[PDB]
RNA sequence: GCUAAACCUAGCCCCAAACCCACUCCACCUUACUACCAAACCUUAGCCAAACCAUUUACAUAAAGUAUAGGCGAUAGAAAUUGGGCGCAAUAGAUAUAGUACCGCAAGGGAAAGAUGAAAAAUACCAAGCAUAAUAUAGCAAGGACUAACCCCUAUACCUUCUGAUGAAUUAACUAGAAAUAACUUUGCAAGGAGAGCCAAAGCUAAGACCCCCGAAACCAGACGA
RNA sequence: CCGAGCCUGGUGAUAGCUGGUUGUCCAAGAUAGAAUCUUAGUUCAACUUUAAAUUUGCCCACAGAACCAAAUCCCCUU
RNA sequence: UUAAUUUAUUAAUGCAAACACCUGCAUUAAAAAUUUCGGU
């Protein structure tokens, strides 16, 4: 599968975007997708627990994860329960907060 | 009693030799050779059971429907023994029910 | 020191001996050679008679067609024959249950 | 369930991820959009098994959706129609018979089986009233 | 441990191994196949594909072959594809009853006939389903020249049907003595079923039977090593006669 | 100290491949191991599971454990089409030392064990019981103690149905939890997952984990016994 | 060993019946009903215990709870 | 066993089929075969 043929206008017309170049310099990293997108997932176990994840972090992962507890923190007012994955090199947010998580991704642009 | 009474024979073995030498050399033989062929052929083993790794009854279930009418006729009568023995094995009496 | 190089493929599409009794059906009959052509082309494998199929093998295919096809116009006629007997059932339920 | 099994089942494609294909480009607009595309860049997957029916377009939210296709589906709305048909698409539904159809979408293996190529027969009785109607916008 | 070949086909392998191996191609060929024959009570079912009863699917279907049993006695005559049947059935022919063992035999005749072939007669039990096939066949030589004898599934009719081939090929006057028009009108309604000389030395014998033509052929007194030398220094003085 | 122990290695284990066995002379279907006169095929049955009992029931990958059938009560069951060692080491593993001794009128059932060293023309201690040494008032044999072994004081033999009585002389060796569907957890990928199928409205693949041992009398086939 | 010979296979037959079922260390954890050719067993029933998700419980004080004794239940505060 | 049910099997009939023999279908028996002889 190659990379997507240039859609003028940004978002697509479906929305989907091309990432910003040239890369942010911010200490947390996230890399797309094979079939490029920008890589959030949620999560569904044990009944009634839902959460979500992005899968594909790098860097200085704490910091990802502070960011996510303060965009989190107007949210809903907890705390963040929040796990990162730092051999798997991944964050994880109890909660599916995943349309929003992808917006602040997207407004992140890297 | 129920010990050794000396040391017994130097364990002499080589860690180091030539027929373990390459054990596993070209064994990613799948997706490191161009999708030519799988691991699945790559094994040296019986024909009963090179690659499909069932229960005990399904173990046996399958050395009959490959190989059944190359046996001897103690094998066929064992086989059919034991398959009778696992298939009421299976659904009579257990732990769980 | 170094191993025999690892497994290649088989030269080429093999025929297999009709003498053999060892060996199975699957492999061995008249769309097998055509599986051999479908894997080693004309380069390897025959004459392409084998690709057409044969002309009692026609015959029946024609005999498939003619119990298992019908034409647009039979279902048509068919479908307005039911939509008649069905409009005229219910006109004279209708009238059954206005009398 | 008396009739589970003779149930047709037809995959439903989700045109808003037809739209995505476009712009993701995995299926490109300049040839035409036919099953061979609907599968061969793995957007959407169909199953021969379980007697299906085959691809056949959906239902929700033409918002934003800027492109130039023709369309060959075995079912879809008056709204996909329209939907095609609102920057000028083509819309055409023929059957895809149980054989014919599992020859047709995994088009690789068919062109290495060896059997010269079957021709596709035409819908059931049933079916057939369904291509007999241009207001389905049919083949 | 286990045996290479399959014991599905041991028999077969002997038939490929030894003395029994040097008999006849046309024997290989007349053991080797195996066609069947329209049955005695499975009744033929119409086509490959039909419509099914209570589901409306396509689906193709086959007819099962119900086995012929066949008591012994019944190869001593020329019976017909009939016999018996050893099997089971119900009390009304239901289901929901305990069924038992059951049995279904033919009902025979002693009739006789009376060949141009074999120019003579003989009488044996029949069938009337075999009396019909024979008038059908409009001829006792007539239907021992057209069924096979894989078709017709008896030793003695198969008997006289090699009989018949063998007298057919062999066309000597004995058939027809001090009556060569008889023979040769005979001869041309026989026509058909005309085979080679060389047919008719396995020509319907038993298998055991054709391990015994195999021994009554292969068979011979062994040359003398006498008269071997003997050649070979008639051959060595032809030689040395050049020298 | 004796009895004893211990020791490797006989050969068995499964597979891979491969088609094998049958004539020193002789004799050998009568009372088999003695040189000699006038006849064959005929449907396996049955339990079990229905918590009793009866119809029913087994003696490559993929569709698919779906279509067929069920005292519609238990389940059983397709075609089309597609393509050398993570084995042992004399109680273990072939019982194997041999289908022998013995047992039984026969068919049959069917055991046991040895250990040297390069050389046999080289002839170091321990299971239990006992003596080496027998005993000292009293009591589940022990504990706290002690000048001091015991006498001092506390102290209802163990494992288990029980609600609070059966087994075990003593050693030494054998001997008894393996079915992953669901869910979870941990990995890889992500609107696709996976080396044809299956599934997906966050899922899909890999692994992990649940399933004993002993013990009836029964019954049917096939023999063999007056 | 004749109350239906013996033996081999089928046969790891079968009964819900007894008994026995192997080393350690932390956290929690004991008695209510109803069916059943059933009380020697099993199934609806409750408790738990754990895993996740969602903020008040136990002890009570006023009022209240029926016509043909102890009391008990709903029940602010502590 | 006159509990129940058949009737695989015979033996009779009768009816079919063939021109005394064989096969099929009903009924009847003899003999069998399948299943029942509850609790406090
Ligand atoms: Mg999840
Ligand atoms: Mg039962
Ligand atoms: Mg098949
Ligand atoms: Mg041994
Ligand atoms: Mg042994
Ligand atoms: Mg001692
Ligand atoms: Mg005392
Ligand atoms: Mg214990
Ligand atoms: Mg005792
Ligand atoms: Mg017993
Ligand atoms: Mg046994
Ligand atoms: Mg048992
Ligand atoms: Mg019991
Ligand atoms: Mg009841
Ligand atoms: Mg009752
Ligand atoms: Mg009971």
């Amino acid at each position: 599968i190659p990379d997507p043929p240039k859609h003028e206008h940004y978002p697509t017309p479906s929305g989907w975007q091309p990432p910003r170049d040239p890369p942010p310099n911010l200490p947390y990293f996230v890399r797309r997708s094979r079939m490029h997108n920008i890589p959030v997932y949620k999560d569904i176990t044990h009944g009634n627990r839902q959460m979500t994840v992005i899968r594909k972090v790098e860097g200085d992962i704490w910091a990802l994860q502070k960011d996510v507890e303060d965009f989190l923190s107007p949210l809903l007012g907890k705390t963040p329960v929040t796990q990162v994955n730092e051999v798997t090199g991944t964050l994880r947010i109890k909660g599916y907060f995943d349309q929003e998580l992808k917006a602040w991704l997207l407004e992140k642009g890297f | 009693i129920g010990i050794r009474l000396t040391l017994p024979p130097p364990k002499v073995v080589d860690r180091w030799n030539e027929k373990r030498a390459m054990f596993g050399v070209y064994d990613n033989i799948g997706i490191l050779g161009n999708f030519e062929k799988h691991p699945k052929e790559l094994i040296r083993g019986p024909i009963w059971l090179r690659g499909w790794k069932g229960n005990e009854l399904q173990r046996c279930i399958r050395k009959r429907k490959m190989v059944g009418s190359r046996m001897f006729a103690d094998d066929l009568h064992n086989l059919n023994k034991r398959i009778r023995y696992l298939y009421k094995h299976f659904n009579r009496h257990g732990k769980f029910r | 020191y170094r191993a025999r190089p690892p497994p290649r493929r088989r030269p080429g599409p093999r025929w297999p001996d009709p003498e053999d009794l060892l060996t199975p059906r699957w492999q061995l009959g008249p769309r097998y050679a055509a599986k051999q052509f479908a894997r080693y082309g004309a380069a390897s494998g025959v004459v392409p008679g084998s690709l057409w199929p044969s002309p009692e093998q026609l015959r029946e295919l024609e005999a498939e067609e003619r119990e298992w096809y019908p034409s647009l116009a039979t279902m048509q006629e068919s479908l307005r024959v039911k939509q008649l007997a069905e409009e005229q059932k219910r006109r004279e339920r209708e009238q059954h249950i206005a009398e | 369930n008396e009739g589970h099994s003779f149930r047709r089942q037809y995959k439903p494609l989700s045109l808003n991820r037809l739209q995505y294909l476009i712009d993701l480009g995995r299926v490109d607009p300049s040839q035409p959009i036919d099953l061979t595309q609907l599968v061969n860049g793995r957007g959407v997957t169909i199953q021969p098994l379980k007697r299906d029916y085959g691809v056949q377009l959906v239902e929700e939210g033409a918002d934003t959706f800027t492109a130039k296709v023709n369309i060959e589906v075995q079912l879809a709305s008056e709204l996909a129609i329209a939907a095609i048909e609102k920057n000028g698409g083509v819309v055409t539904t023929a059957f895809y018979d149980p054989r014919s159809l599992d020859i047709v979408c995994k088009p690789v293996p068919f062109f290495l089986r060896g059997q010269p190529i079957p021709k596709r027969m035409l819908p059931p009785e049933e079916l057939v009233p369904y291509y007999t109607d241009a207001k389905n916008r049919g083949y | 441990p286990l045996h290479k070949y399959p014991v599905w086909l041991w028999k077969r392998l002997q038939l490929r191994e030894g003395i029994c191996s040097r008999l006849p191609g046309h024997y290989l060929r007349s053991l080797e196949e195996e066609r069947t024959p329209t049955p005695v009570h499975y009744r033929p079912h119409g086509a490959k594909f039909k419509i099914n009863p209570k589901n409306g699917q396509r689906e193709r279907v086959e007819d099962v072959p119900i086995p012929i049993y066949f008591p012994p006695e019944s190869q001593r005559g020329l019976w017909g594809g009939e016999g018996w049947i050893l099997g089971q059935i119900y009390a009304n022919n239901d289901k929901l009853s305990k069924r038992l063992k059951k049995v279904w035999k033919p009902q025979l005749f002693e009739r006789e006939f009376y060949s141009e072939i074999l120019d003579k007669k003989f009488t044996v039990t029949v069938t009337m389903r075999t009396l019909d096939l024979i008038d059908e066949a409009y001829g006792l030589d007539f239907y021992i020249l057209k069924t096979p004898k894989e078709d017709l599934c008896s030793k003695f009719g198969m008997d006289l049907k090699r009989g018949m081939l063998l007298r057919l090929a062999r066309q000597d006057p004995q058939l027809h003595p001090e009556d060569p028009e008889r023979r040769a009108a005979i001869y041309d309604k026989y026509k058909e079923f005309a085979i080679p000389e060389e047919e008719a030395e396995w020509v319907g014998l038993t298998l055991e039977e054709a391990i015994e033509k195999q021994r009554l052929l292969e068979e011979k007194d062994p040359v003398p090593l006498f008269k071997i030398y003997v050649a070979e220094l008639i051959q060595q003085l032809q030689q040395q006669a050049l020298s």
